[PDB]
C-alpha cells in the first residue's frame, strides 16, 4: 500500500543495502502477459541510484506527456491572441523561437518552472526513496487497493514512456515535414 | 583477507568488490589492520565499521554523496602491470643499474638499455660508469 | 559540513596557525617570523586533510579577489572611460579609464584624450579587448561588472564554505586522473568551443558592422562573410589591421575539438607509453610539485603570449596601440620570469620534503657541464659587444662584428609564414613589418640565451643541491630556508634552496630587463613608425632604425636606447601626460638604491645600532616589551631583492610608457 | 574463456587474434549471443549492400519502377520511398525482409530467450556446407572475416560516395 | 635454425622471432661469418638511415655548406648537388669518412663477439637483465628494421633519381619553400572549409513565408 509522505520519510535517503529484486521492486517492470525485466546496460544495479532513476524517468513521462498535447492542440486551437494567432505563428514547432528572448513568453514560462524545480529539490534529493519516487501527494483519484495502485502506477509509467518516445517522433517529423498535428 | 572485520563483506553500495580489490593490491599489506588516517582504506575502513548489514543500512543523500566523492574509483589506482613496471624501476636503481636514458627536448628518452650505473668501487663517485668515459 | 567551529575568537590571537609562534610577542622577529609563515599551510598546526582544506579554499579566495579585480576593471571601463570615443574613433582618442583626483595640483596628471575626456591613457589592452567581444555599449560593460561581482560573491561563499565541507575523509583532491580529464575536456574542450559560439554570435556580426561604420543598434541587437580564401595570419583585416575574428572563432572551435579528441582517446587509454611518465606520476603527486610544474608551464605560455600578442595581431587596433602592444608584452615577459623562478623555488621545496628522481644522483656531471655552457655564452656573447666597444673606440669599425665588417648571419633564423612582401599599415601606421635579422640579433639573441642559462643553472644548483652535498651533508636536516650552515668550512653562506632563488631572481631580473630593452629597442628602430609615400613607402621608425648601427656596443646602448630615449621621461615635469611617470622614474631610481643598503649590510650591525638606541629609551622610561630587534638574515636578504627589482622595474616602467606616449601623442 | 568460445577469435592471421579493448564481451556476458546475432546480421547486410552498390549499375529489376538511370547510391532511396506510406519497391523490400526476419523467432522463441552463444546468428542454412566440425568451424571464421571488412567496406564507400561525388565502383571522387 | 645461425635469431624477419633467408646464403655459414654478415648488415643500415636523413634535407633546399662554398643555390637534387659542390668539400668529406673509419676499426676496434658494437656499450650494458626496463632486443630490432628499410628507400630514390630525374622532393613548405596558398599547403584545397563535393542539404524545409521572431539558421558560407 501507500504510506502518507509522513509515514513514508520515516525510512528515507540512500539506502546501502539491496532488496534482492529487480529494480528494487519498483512499479513498472512487467510484461502484456507475464513479467519484462527490461534493464540490458545494467543501470539498475545501482541500488542507490534506483530511486533517482524511477523520480527522473516519471519526470520526464510526465513532461513528455504535457508535451505531446502541447504539440498537438496548438494547431487545432490557439490562445485569443494576436501574437498566439495562426498568422503570427504557423506551427507549434514555430513556438520556441518565435516566443524566446525579449518577448518574455517563454521567460515567465521557464522562471515559473524554475521556481517549482527549486521548491522540489528539497524532496528529489533528500526525502527519495523506493516507495516515494515520484510522489508529491497528489493521490487524488488513486485507487484504495493495493493492486489498484500498482495498476495505476504501471499505467502511468507506460503512457509516459510512449508519450516519451511519441514526443521526440513528433517533434521530429513536425520539423523534418513542416506540417500539422498529423506528423506529430 | 578473511581475518579483517571491516574488509568481510562490504556492501557494493560503499564500494564497489573490483575497486576494493584494486585499492587492497595497491595498499602496502601490513597497513590493512591498522591504515594511516589519510589513505582510502582508512575511510573504507572507517565507514565500513559504521555502515553495513547489522549497522545503519541508510545515509542521508549528502553523506552518501560526500562518500562517494571521497571514496577511489577504480581509474585512480594503479594497474597490476604499472605496479610491476614500478617495483622494477626502483629494485634496478637499489640495485644500482641504471635504465639508460638521454635528455630530450624538456625531458628525456628512455634508450631500452640497463646499464651497470656503480662502479668497481661502489662508495667512490669517481668510478661511476658511463658509455662517455666507461 | 560543521560551521559551529568558526569563530571570531582566533582572530586576535595572531599566531595561532603556527605552533612555534606559541610564545607570541617577544621580539620584532615575532611578528616578522608570523608574517613569514602566514601561508605556509604545511608547517602548520593540523593535518594532511587541514592542508588540502586551506589549499583548495585559498584558492577560490583569490579566484574571488580576481575576479573583484576584473570587475573594478569594467566598472571603470563603463562609468570612468573614454571608451565610447574610442570605439567611434580608435586612432584619435588614446585609451583611458584612469581618472585622478585634483587634490595638491593633482589634476595635471589628467591629459587630453578626447574633447569632453581628461585623464590617464590605459597601457592594458582593454578597450581592444571590449572591441574584440563585442562590447559596444555602457550596458554591455555594466551587466560584466556585474558578473565579475556575483562571480566574486560565489567564489568568497565558496572559499568559505570549502573550509567545512571537506573533512579528513576529503580526497578528491587526490584524483589526479579525474582532475585531468575534467580540466582538458570540460575546462578547455568545451570551454573554447563555447567561447567560439560565443564569438560566431556575437562578436562577428557587431565586429563586422563596426568595420564596414554601421553604429545601429536595432543591427547592435552569415559567418565567413568577408574573409577570402587567403590563409589566416597572411591577411589582416585593412580596416583594423588584425587577424579576422571569424579565423579566430573557427581556431578556437578547432581547438577545443582537438582537447576533447585528446581527452577522449585519452579516456580510450589511447595512448600507450605510460611507462615512460609511470617515474614522474609516482613521484610529483606532491602540492609543491604540482606547484612548480605549474608555475613553469603557466611561465611558458605567458612567454609565448607576450611575443604572439605583439607579433600576431589579434585584437582590433592593438597592432596600432603601440604603448598597450609593449605594455602587454612587457607584462607578460616579466610574469614568465617570475613563474619560473617560482617553479625553481617550489621544485627545489619538494625536493627538500619528498623524495627526488634519480636524475639528481648525477648532479655533479649536470651541474658542471651547465656552468661550462654558462661560462662559454656568455664569454663569446657579451665579449663580441665587449670586442665591439675596444675596437669602435680605437677606431677599427673594420674589425668588429657588423653587418658592414665582421658579421655573424643567423642562419638558423628562417622564415615559416611565407608572407608577401612588403608591410601592412593602417592610418599612418605599420600594424605589421618583418623583422629582418643580421649580426646585432644575433649577438642579442645569444646574450638571451646566456642569461637564461645563468638563471637556469642557479635555480637546477638550488633544486639539485638541496638536500646535500659535499660541503654541508645535512642540508635536508637545515630544511629549505635557512640563512648558512655557519663560518666554518670556510663561510657558508646562502647554502640553502631558498638563497639559491634570491640569486636567481636577480638573475632573472637581469635576463627579462635585457629582453625588454631588446624589444624595446629593435620594435621602434625596425618596426613601428611612420610612412611617407604599386606603391612603395618610406618608413619613418621611432628610433631611426638605429639599432643594427648602434645596438652592436655597450655604448650604444646606452646612449641610443637609454639615454637618448629617456628624454621623453626625465624631461615629463612640465608635461601634464607623464610627469608621474617621471616622478615615479625617480621614486625607482631611489628605491633600487635603497635596497642596496639591504643587500649589502648585516645583521649585527644594525642590532648593535638598535642596542644603542634603545639604551637612550630605557633611559627616558620607554621600554617596549615586544624587545626590537633587527630583521633576520633572510628577511634582510628579501626586502633587499624585493626593493632591488621593484626599483629596476619601475625605472624601465616610467621609461618605456614616457617613451610611447609622447611618441604617439 | 573468450567471449563463449563463438568463432571470431581463432583462426586470424596469426591464430588467436582476441580483439576487445573496451570490454564489452565481460561487461555484458548475457548479451553475448545478441552481440553474435548482431555482428553477423551487419556482416551479412554489409556484403549484400555491396554487392548491391555494385550490380545496379549493370542490371536493373525487371519491375517498371527502378528504370531510371539516375538512381545512385545517394537518390534511390529517397526516390523508391515513393508517395505516401506502404507503395514503394523500398516498402517491398522491407516487408519481404521483415518476413525474413519473423522466422529467427520461431526459431529462438519470441523475446529471444533460447539465443545463445552456440546458435547466434545460426538460421539452420546447411547447403553447400563443410561436413566436419572443423571445416565449419573454418567456414564461420571466414564468414565473420568476409562480413567485417564488408561492414568496413560499405561504411567507406558510401562514406566516400556521398562526400565525393563518386557512386559507383572506384568511389573516388 | 643451427647453432651458429642462433648468435643472431630474435633479431630478424617481419616479427623479430622469424629468421628471413630465402636464398639460404647463413644455412651454411659459421658462428663468425654470421655476425659479420650482421655487422655488415648493420653499418649499410646505419649509413643508409644518415643517407635518407642528409637526401631528403638537402632534397628541401637546406644546403648550406655547399651553398657558401660555391657561392650559389646548388641544385635540390642531391645527385646534381654532388657535381655542383667543390672538390675541396668532396676530398674533405670523404677524408673525414675515412678517418672515422680508421678510428673505428684500428684505434678502437669492436669487440669479436659483437663487431656492431662501434660505441663499445658491451662494457658497461647488461643485456641480459631480466628486469622490464630491459628492451634492448626492442631497440636493436627497431635498429635494423628502420636500417633496412632506409636501405630499400635510399636504393630506391637513388634509381628513381637516376632514371627519371625524380629524386623524391618534399615539400616541407615553411623555410626554403614559401607556400603563398591553401592549396600550396594541403593539395586540392581552395577555401576555409575542405575540398568535399558534397553540397550539404538542410535536414529540414524552411518556411518560404517567415514570421516575427524566426532567426532563421546562420550559414557558413
Ligand atoms: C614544466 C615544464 C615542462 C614542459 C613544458 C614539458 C614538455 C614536455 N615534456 Mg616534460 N618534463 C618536465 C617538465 C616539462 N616537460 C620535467 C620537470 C621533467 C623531469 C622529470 C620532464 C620529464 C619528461 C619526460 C621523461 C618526457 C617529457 C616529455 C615531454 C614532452 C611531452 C609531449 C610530447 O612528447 O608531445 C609529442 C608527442 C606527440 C614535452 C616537450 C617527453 C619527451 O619526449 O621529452 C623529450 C618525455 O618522454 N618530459
Ligand atoms: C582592482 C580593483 C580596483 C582598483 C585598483 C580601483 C582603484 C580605484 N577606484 Mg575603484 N572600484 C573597484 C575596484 C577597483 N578600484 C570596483 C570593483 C568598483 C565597483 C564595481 C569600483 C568603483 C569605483 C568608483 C565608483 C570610483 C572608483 C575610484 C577609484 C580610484 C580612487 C579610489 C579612491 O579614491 O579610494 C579612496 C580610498 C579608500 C576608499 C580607502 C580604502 C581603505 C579604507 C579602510 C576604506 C582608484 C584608481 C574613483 C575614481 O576613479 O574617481 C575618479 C571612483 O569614483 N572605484
Ligand atoms: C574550483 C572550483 C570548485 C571545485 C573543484 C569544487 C568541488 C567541489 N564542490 Mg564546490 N563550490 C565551488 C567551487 C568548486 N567546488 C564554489 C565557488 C562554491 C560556492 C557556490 C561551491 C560550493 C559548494 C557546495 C555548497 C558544495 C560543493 C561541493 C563540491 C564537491 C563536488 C560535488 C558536486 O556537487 O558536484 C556537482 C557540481 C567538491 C568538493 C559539495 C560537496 O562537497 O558535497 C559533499 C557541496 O555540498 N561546492
Ligand atoms: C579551423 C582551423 C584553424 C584556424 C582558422 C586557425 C587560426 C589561427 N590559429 Mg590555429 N590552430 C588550429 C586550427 C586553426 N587555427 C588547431 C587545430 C590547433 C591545434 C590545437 C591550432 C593551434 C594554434 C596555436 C597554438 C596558435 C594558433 C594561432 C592561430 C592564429 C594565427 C595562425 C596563423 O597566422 O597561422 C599562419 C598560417 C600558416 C602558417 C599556414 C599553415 C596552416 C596549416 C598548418 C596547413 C589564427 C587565429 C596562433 C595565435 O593564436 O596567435 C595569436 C597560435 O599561437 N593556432
Ligand atoms: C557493429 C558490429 C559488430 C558487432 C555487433 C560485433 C560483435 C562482436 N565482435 Mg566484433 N568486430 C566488428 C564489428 C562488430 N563486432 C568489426 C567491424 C570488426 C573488424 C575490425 C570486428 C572485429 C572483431 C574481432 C577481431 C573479434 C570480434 C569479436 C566480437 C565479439 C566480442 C566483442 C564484443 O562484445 O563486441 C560488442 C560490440 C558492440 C556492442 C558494438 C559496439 C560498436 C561501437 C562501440 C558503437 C562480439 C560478438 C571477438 C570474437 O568474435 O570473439 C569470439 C573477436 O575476437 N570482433
Ligand atoms: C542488402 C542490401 C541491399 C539494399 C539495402 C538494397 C536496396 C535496393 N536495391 Mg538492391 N541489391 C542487393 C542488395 C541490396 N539492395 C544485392 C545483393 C543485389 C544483387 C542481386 C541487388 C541488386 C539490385 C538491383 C539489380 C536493383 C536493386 C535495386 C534496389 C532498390 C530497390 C529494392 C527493391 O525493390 O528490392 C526488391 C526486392 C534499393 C535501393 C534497384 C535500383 O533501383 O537500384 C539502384 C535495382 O534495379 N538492387
Ligand atoms: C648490406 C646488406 C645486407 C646484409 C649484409 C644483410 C644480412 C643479413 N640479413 Mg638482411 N636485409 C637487408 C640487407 C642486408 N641484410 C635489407 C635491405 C633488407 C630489407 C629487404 C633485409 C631484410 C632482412 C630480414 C627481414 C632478415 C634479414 C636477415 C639477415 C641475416 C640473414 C640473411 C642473410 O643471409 O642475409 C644476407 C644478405 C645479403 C648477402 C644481401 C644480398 C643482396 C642481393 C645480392 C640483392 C641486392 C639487390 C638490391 C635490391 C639492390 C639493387 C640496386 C640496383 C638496381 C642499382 C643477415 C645478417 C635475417 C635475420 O637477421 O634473421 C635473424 C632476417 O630475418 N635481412
Ligand atoms: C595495437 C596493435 C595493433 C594495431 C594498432 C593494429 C592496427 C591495425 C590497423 C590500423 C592501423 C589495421 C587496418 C589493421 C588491420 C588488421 N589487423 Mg591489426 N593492429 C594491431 C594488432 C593486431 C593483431 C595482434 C592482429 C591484427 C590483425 C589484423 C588483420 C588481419 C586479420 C586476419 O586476417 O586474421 C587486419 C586486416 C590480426 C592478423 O592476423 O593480422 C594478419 C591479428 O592477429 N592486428 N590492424
Ligand atoms: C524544435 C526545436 C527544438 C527542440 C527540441 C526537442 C524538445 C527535441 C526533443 C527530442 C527528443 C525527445 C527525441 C527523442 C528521440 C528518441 C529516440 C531516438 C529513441 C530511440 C529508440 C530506439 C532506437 C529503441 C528503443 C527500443 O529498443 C528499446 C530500448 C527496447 C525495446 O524493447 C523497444 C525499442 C525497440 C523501442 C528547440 C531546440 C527547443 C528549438 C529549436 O528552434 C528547434
Ligand atoms: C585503427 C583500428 C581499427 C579501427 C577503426 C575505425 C576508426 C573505424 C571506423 C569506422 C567507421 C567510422 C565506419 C563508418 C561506417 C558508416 C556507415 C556504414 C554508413 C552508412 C550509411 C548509410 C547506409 C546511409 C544511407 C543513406 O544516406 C544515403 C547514402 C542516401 C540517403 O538518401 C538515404 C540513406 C539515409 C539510407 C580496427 C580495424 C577496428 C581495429 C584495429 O586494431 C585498430
Ligand atoms: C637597514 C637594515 C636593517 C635594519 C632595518 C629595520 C629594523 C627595518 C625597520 C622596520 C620598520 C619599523 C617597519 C615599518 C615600515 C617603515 C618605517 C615604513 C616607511 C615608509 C615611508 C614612506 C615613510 C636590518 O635589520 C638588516 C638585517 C639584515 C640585513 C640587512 C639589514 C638592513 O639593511
Amino acid at each position: 500500500l501507500r504510506r502518507e509522505l509522513a509515514i513514508a520519510y520515516e525510512d528515507s535517503g540512500i539506502d546501502l543495502l539491496d532488496n534482492g529484486k529487480f529494480c528494487q521492486g519498483l512499479a513498472g517492470a512487467d510484461g502484456a502477459w507475464g513479467r519484462y525485466e527490461f534493464d540490458p546496460l545494467g543501470f539498475s544495479k545501482k541500488t542507490e541510484l534506483v530511486p533517482y532513476f524511477r523520480e527522473a524517468e516519471l519526470k520526464h513521462g510526465r513532461l513528455a506527456m504535457l508535451a505531446w498535447v502541447g504539440m498537438v492542440v496548438p494547431d487545432f486551437v490557439r490562445i485569443p491572441g494576436e501574437k498566439f494567432s495562426f498568422e503570427a505563428v504557423p506551427l507549434p514547432i514555430d513556438g520556441h523561437d518565435a516566443f524566446s528572448g525579449a518577448t518574455g513568453v517563454n521567460a515567465q514560462i521557464l522562471f515559473w518552472v524554475g521556481i517549482l524545480e527549486f521548491c522540489c529539490a528539497k524532496k528529489v534529493f533528500e526525502w527519495n526513496s523506493l516507495e516515494v519516487a515520484g510522489d508529491y501527494g497528489l493521490t487524488k483519484f488513486f485507487p484504495s487497493d493495493e493492486e489498484g495502485q500498482k495498476k495505476m502506477r504501471t499505467a502511468e509509467l507506460k503512457n509516459g514512456r510512449l508519450a516519451m518516445l511519441a514526443f521526440g517522433g513528433a517533434i521530429t517529423q513536425a520539423v523534418i515535414t513542416r506540417h500539422p498535428f498529423p506528423w506529430l | 583477507i578473511s581475518k579483517i572485520a571491516y574488509l568481510q563483506d562490504v556492501p557494493r553500495t560503499i564500494l564497489e568488490a573490483d575497486v576494493l580489490e584494486k585499492l587492497l593490491m595497491n595498499t602496502p599489506r601490513d597497513q590493512w589492520e591498522d591504515p594511516p588516517e589519510d589513505t582510502y582504506l582508512y575511510t573504507l575502513k572507517t565507514f565500513a565499521e559504521v555502515y553495513g548489514p547489522g549497522k545503519a543500512t541508510k545515509m542521508g543523500w549528502w553523506d552518501y554523496f560526500r562518500l562517494k566523492l571521497d571514496l577511489p574509483p577504480g581509474f585512480e589506482l594503479l594497474d597490476e602491470d604499472e605496479m610491476k613496471v614500478a617495483a622494477d624501476y626502483d629494485k634496478l636503481m637499489m640495485e644500482g643499474k641504471i635504465p639508460f636514458a638521454v635528455p630530450g627536448p624538456a625531458g628525456f628518452w628512455y634508450t631500452g638499455a640497463v646499464i651497470q650505473w656503480k662502479g668497481k668501487e661502489q662508495f667512490a663517485g669517481d668510478q661511476v660508469q658511463t658509455l662517455t668515459e666507461n | 559540513a560543521i560551521f559551529r567551529y568558526v569563530n571570531a575568537t582566533l582572530w586576535s590571537k595572531a599566531g595561532h596557525f603556527n605552533k612555534a609562534l606559541s610564545k607570541g610577542a617577544k621580539t620584532t622577529t615575532w611578528i616578522w617570523n608570523l608574517h613569514a609563515s602566514a601561508h605556509d599551510f604545511d608547517i602548520q598546526q593540523g593535518s594532511a586533510g587541514l592542508i588540502a582544506r586551506k589549499v583548495f579554499s585559498s584558492g577560490l579566495a583569490h579566484l574571488s579577489l580576481v575576479f573583484f579585480w576584473l570587475g573594478g576593471m569594467h566598472f571603470h571601463g563603463a562609468y570612468l572611460s573614454n571608451y565610447s570615443a574610442w570605439l567611434k574613433d580608435p586612432k584619435s582618442v588614446a585609451p583611458s579609464s584612469h581618472i585622478a583626483y585634483s587634490l595638491v595640483g593633482q589634476d595635471i596628471l589628467n591629459s587630453y584624450t578626447s574633447q569632453y575626456f581628461s585623464g590617464i591613457t590605459i597601457t592594458s589592452g582593454f578597450f581592444q579587448l571590449y572591441r574584440s567581444e563585442g562590447i559596444v555599449t555602457q550596458s554591455q560593460l555594466k551587466y560584466a561588472c556585474a558578473a565579475s561581482l556575483i562571480a566574486t560573491l560565489i567564489c568568497l561563499s565558496g572559499s568559505y564554505l570549502h573550509m567545512q565541507l571537506m573533512s579528513k575523509f576529503t580526497s578528491f583532491y587526490k584524483k589526479f586522473q579525474s582532475l585531468s580529464q575534467s580540466h582538458l575536456i570540460i575546462m578547455f574542450g568545451f570551454g573554447s568551443v563555447s567561447f567560439s559560439a560565443h564569438q560566431i554570435h556575437e562578436a562577428l556580426p557587431i565586429n563586422s558592422l563596426l568595420d564596414s561604420g554601421i553604429w545601429d543598434p536595432q543591427l547592435f541587437s552569415a559567418i565567413l562573410l568577408g574573409t577570402p580564401s587567403a590563409i589566416t595570419g597572411k591577411l589582416l583585416n585593412p580596416s583594423t589591421g588584425s587577424i579576422f575574428l571569424s579565423q579566430v572563432a573557427a581556431h578556437h572551435l578547432a581547438v577545443g575539438i582537438v582537447f576533447i579528441t585528446l581527452g577522449l582517446i585519452k579516456w580510450c587509454n589511447l595512448f600507450f607509453s605510460r611507462n615512460a611518465i609511470l617515474s614522474l606520476r609516482l613521484a610529483y603527486m606532491d602540492y609543491h610539485a604540482q606547484l612548480s610544474i605549474n608555475l613553469a608551464v603557466w611561465a611558458s605560455l605567458s612567454m609565448v603570449a607576450a611575443h604572439h600578442l605583439t607579433e600576431i595581431p589579434v585584437y582590433p587596433y592593438e597592432s596600432t596601440d603601440y604603448p598597450t602592444v609593449l605594455c602587454l608584452f612587457v607584462h607578460h615577459a616579466c610574469l614568465s620570469g617570475f613563474f619560473t623562478v617560482a617553479s625553481g623555488a617550489h621544485a627545489s621545496i619538494f625536493v627538500i620534503r619528498q623524495l627526488p628522481t634519480s636524475e639528481i644522483r648525477h648532479r655533479d656531471p649536470i651541474i658542471g657541464h651547465l656552468i661550462w655552457v654558462c661560462i662559454a655564452l656568455g664569454l663569446h656573447s657579451f665579449g663580441l659587444y665587449c670586442h665591439n666597444d675596444t675596437l669602435e673606440a680605437l677606431g677599427r669599425p673594420e674589425d668588429t662584428f657588423c653587418d658592414n665588417s665582421i658579421q655573424l648571419k643567423p642562419i638558423f633564423a628562417k622564415q615559416f609564414l611565407g608572407l608577401q612582401p612588403g608591410i601592412e599599415v593602417l592610418d599612418g601606421k605599420i600594424v605589421r613589418m618583418t623583422q629582418e635579422l643580421g649580426t646585432a640579433d644575433f649577438m642579442v639573441h645569444h646574450i638571451h640565451a646566456f642569461t637564461i642559462h645563468v638563471t637556469l643553472l642557479i635555480l637546477l644548483k638550488g633544486v639539485l643541491y638541496a638536500r646535500n652535498s659535499r660541503l654541508v651533508s645535512d642540508k635536508l636536516e637545515l630544511g629549505f630556508a635557512y640563512p648558512c650552515d655557519g663560518p666554518g668550512r670556510g663561510g657558508t653562506c646562502q647554502i640553502s634552496p631558498w638563497d639559491h632563488l634570491f640569486l636567481a631572481v636577480f638573475w632573472m631580473y637581469n635576463c627579462l630587463s635585457v629582453v625588454i630593452f631588446h624589444y624595446f629597442w629593435k620594435m621602434q628602430s625596425d618596426v613601428w613608425g611612420s610612412y611617407v609615400h604599386h606603391s612603395s613607402l618610406t618608413c619613418s621608425h621611432y628610433s631611426q632604425g638605429d639599432f643594427s648601427v648602434n645596438s652592436i656596443t655597450i655604448n650604444g646602448w646606452l646612449r641610443n636606447l637609454l639615454w637618448s630615449e629617456a628624454s621623453q621621461v626625465i624631461q615629463s615635469y612640465a608635461l601634464p601626460s607623464i610627469c608621474s611617470y617621471g616622478f615615479i622614474f625617480l621614486a625607482a631610481h631611489f628605491v633600487w638604491a635603497f635596497s642596496l643598503m639591504f643587500l649589502f649590510s648585516g645583521r649585527a650591525y644594525w642590532q648593535e645600532l638598535i642596542e644603542s638606541i634603545l639604551w637612550s629609551h630605557h633611559k627616558l622610561k620607554i621600554v617596549p616589551h615586544i624587545q626590537p630587534r633587527a630583521l633576520s638574515i633572510s628577511q634582510g636578504r628579501a626586502v633587499g631583492l624585493t626593493h632591488y627589482v621593484l626599483g629596476g622595474i619601475g625605472c624601465t616602467w616610467a621609461f618605456i610608457i614616457s617613451r610611447m606616449l609622447v611618441l604617439t601623442t | 574463456e573468450f567471449a563463449a568460445g563463438m568463432a571470431g577469435s581463432k583462426l586470424h592471421g596469426w591464430g588467436e587474434y582476441q580483439f576487445d579493448p573496451a570490454g564489452f564481451a565481460t561487461s555484458y556476458p548475457e548479451l553475448l549471443g545478441w552481440f553474435r546475432e548482431s555482428e553477423l546480421k551487419h556482416g551479412r547486410v554489409a556484403m549484400l549492400a555491396y554487392v548491391g552498390l555494385i550490380v545496379p549499375d549493370a542490371f536493373r529489376l525487371p519491375f517498371e519502377e527502378v528504370q531510371d538511370s539516375s538512381l545512385d547510391l545517394l537518390s534511390a532511396h529517397n526516390k523508391l520511398i515513393g508517395p505516401g506510406l506502404g507503395e514503394g519497391p523500398m516498402w517491398w523490400l522491407l516487408l519481404a525482409c521483415g518476413v525474413i526476419e519473423s522466422f529467427r523467432f520461431k526459431q529462438v522463441g519470441l523475446a529471444f530467450e533460447s539465443l545463445t552463444t552456440e546458435n547466434a546468428g545460426d538460421l539452420g542454412l546447411r547447403m553447400f556446407a563443410p561436413s566436419s566440425a572443423e571445416g565449419m568451424e573454418s567456414m564461420k571464421m571466414k564468414e565473420l572475416k568476409n562480413g567485417r571488412l564488408a561492414m568496413l567496406a560499405i561504411g567507406g564507400a558510401l562514406t566516400q560516395g556521398v562526400l565525393f561525388n563518386a557512386h559507383h565502383f572506384p568511389f573516388m571522387s | 635454425l643451427t647453432p651458429a645461425q642462433e648468435s643472431i635469431a630474435g633479431t630478424g624477419g617481419p616479427f623479430p622471432e622469424n629468421f628471413w633467408d630465402p636464398a639460404g646464403i647463413t644455412s651454411k655459414k659459421s658462428k663468425e661469418e654470421i655476425l659479420e654478415l650482421r655487422a655488415i648488415e648493420l653499418k649499410h643500415g646505419r649509413v643508409a638511415m644518415l643517407a635518407v636523413l642528409g637526401w631528403f634535407h638537402v632534397a628541401a633546399g637546406f644546403h648550406i655548406i655547399g651553398d657558401l662554398a660555391t657561392g650559389t643555390y646548388l641544385d635540390n637534387n642531391p645527385l646534381v648537388s654532388v657535381t655542383q659542390l667543390p672538390m675541396g668539400g668532396m676530398w674533405q668529406t670523404v677524408f673525414f669518412i675515412m678517418c672515422l673509419e680508421w678510428v673505428s676499426t684500428y684505434v678502437c676496434p669492436p669487440p669479436k663477439s659483437k663487431p656492431w658494437d662501434i660505441l663499445g656499450w658491451s662494457d658497461i650494458l647488461l643485456e641480459d637483465e631480466d628486469n622490464y626496463w630491459n628492451q634492448f632486443r626492442k631497440a636493436e630490432v627497431q635498429e635494423l628494421n628502420n636500417g633496412r628499410l632506409a636501405m630499400m628507400a635510399i636504393v630506391g630514390l637513388i634509381v628513381q633519381d637516376i632514371f627519371f630525374g625524380d629524386f623524391g622532393e618534399v615539400k616541407v613548405c615553411f623555410s626554403s619553400q614559401t607556400c603563398q596558398d591553401i592549396g600550396d599547403y594541403l593539395p586540392g584545397w581552395t577555401g576555409p572549409l575542405p575540398p568535399v563535393a558534397y553540397d550539404f542539404p538542410p535536414l529540414y524545409p524552411a518556411p518560404e513565408v517567415p514570421y516575427t521572431g524566426y532567426q532563421a539558421p546562420l550559414k557558413l558560407m
